[PDB]
């Protein structure tokens, strides 16, 4: 079984989960309309808003609050477009095959995105990932765990303390490989399919840059994105 | 980057 250590890290996680994602999608409304690059503004509002969410989110990871800022911001920095698109499985319907938040209006399927500047030559494997990645069937703890391990990789560009982020990932992964041996049944080989899955985010970071630099480099199109994305996914040291 | 760290604290 797990300790209490072990069982209080993933209640942080949980909660902190909790208050950072929203089942009802009702702050939506606030974001540019979406319209059928049309759907640019509006997903730019929702990525944007999204980083927001994983901010919160990370600054209640045990440990983190207590890297240096840099630290903090090269880890969001590497790590932002890859908890968000985890976070998105929340959403993500194996029906449909398309992101359903709530209303029809915020229901974004393929075609959706790619009025937003992404070809089907990123749109293709980011949609295998959600459907793998959904047919795991992960319990909330584990998703919130995942979550907490992709955020706190040491092999990101601008870490410095790598020996201190490395042992808090460990100590996440413990926690992760003793919840699924322990706590789900049939899990047997769980754990290294996750294992996996932050590999795809990897590649999945590495063609969503190429996407978006060929967006933040035509001024009509990135006049359109919002300061925090400029920022968050910019090239800035 | 003014914004990460006015949101980090
Ligand atoms: C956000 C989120 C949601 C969905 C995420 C999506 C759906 C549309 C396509 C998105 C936005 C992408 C793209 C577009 C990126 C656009 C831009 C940043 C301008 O290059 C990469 C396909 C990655 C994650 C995807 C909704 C909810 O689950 C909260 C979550 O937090």
């Amino acid at each position: 079984m797990l300790s209490d250590e072990q069982m209080q890290i993933i209640n942080s996680l949980v909660e902190a989960h909790h208050k950072t994602y929203d089942d009802s999608y009702s702050d939506f409304v606030r974001f540019r309309p979406p319209v059928r690059l049309s759907m640019l503004p509006h997903l730019a509002d929702l990525v944007s808003y999204s980083i927001q969410k994983v901010i919160g989110f990370a600054k209640m990871i045990p440990g983190f609050r207590d890297l240096t800022a840099e630290d903090q911001i090269a880890l969001l920095k590497s790590s932002a477009i890859e908890i968000i698109m985890l976070r998105s499985n929340q959403s993500f319907s194996l029906e449909d095959m398309s992101w359903s938040c709530g209303g029809p209006d915020f229901k974004y399927c393929i075609n959706d995105v790619t009025k937003a500047g992404h070809t089907l030559e990123h749109l293709e494997p980011l949609v295998k990932f959600q459907v793998g990645l959904k047919k795991l069937k992960l319990h909330e703890e584990e998703h919130v765990l995942l979550m907490a391990i992709c955020l706190l990789s040491p092999d990101r560009p601008g870490v410095q303390d790598h020996v201190r982020i490395e042992a808090l990932q460990d100590r996440l992964c413990d926690v992760l490989q003793a919840y699924i041996r322990i706590q789900h049944p049939g899990g047997r080989l769980l754990y290294a399919k996750m294992i996996q899955k932050l590999a795809d985010l990897r590649s999945l970071n590495e063609e969503h840059s190429k996407q978006y630099r060929s967006l933040s480099f035509q001024p009509e199109h990135s006049m359109q994105l919002t300061p925090l994305v400029l920022e968050v996914f910019g090239s800035e040291v | 980057h003014k914004i990460l760290h006015r949101l980090l604290q």
